[PDB]
């Protein structure tokens, strides 16, 4: 199988549902862990933080997007795609995606739709490891997100 | 929507 598929959407998928319960999956990653745990660990600080500082304008996509279902999934599929279609791409923007992701996938649980969350976490792996993969495997995958977002400890 | 995650996107890029 595609180890970054796998890899993306392990991180993706566990970042979403542990933001939707508010719990941590306790069992920990057994592949490409290291690199994994420190991806999780930057979602949390990066992607909580911006959840927060944009939260409204969270909501305005929230709204304007009204996911409720699976087939919805699709149009966010379409908007995530089209981010980059004025040529941009950086780990900013990555990142972004997946924070609305959670903002997303938290709202999904309150209107007892869980099961879309799976969906959603593969929509947002998707936009990652085939319509941006050359991009994302030229930055290192993984390894760049987490290099790119460290913090030095001073 | 999409341009509200690229502005988003950029401002966390540009933060980092």
């Amino acid at each position: 199988g595609d180890e970054l598929y796998r890899q993306s959407l392990e991180i993706i998928s566990r970042y979403l549902r542990e933001q939707a319960t508010g719990a941590k999956d306790t069992k920990p990653m057994g592949r490409s862990g290291a690199t994994s745990r420190k991806a999780l660990e930057t979602l949390r600080r990066v992607g909580d933080g911006v959840q927060r500082n944009h939260e409204t304008a969270f909501q305005g996509m929230l709204r304007k997007l009204d996911i409720k279902n699976e087939d919805d999934v699709k149009s966010l599929s379409r908007v995530m795609i089209h981010v980059f279609s004025d040529g941009v791409t950086n780990w900013g923007r990555i990142v972004t995606l997946i924070s609305f992701g959670a903002f997303v996938a938290k709202h999904l649980k309150t209107i007892n739709q869980e099961s879309c969350i799976e969906p959603l976490a593969e929509s947002i792996t998707d936009v990652l490891v085939r319509t941006k993969r050359d991009w994302l495997v030229k930055q290192r995958g993984w390894d760049g997100f987490v290099e790119f977002f460290h913090v030095e400890d001073l | 929507a999409l341009e509200t995650l690229r502005r988003v996107g950029d401002g966390v890029q540009r933060n980092h």
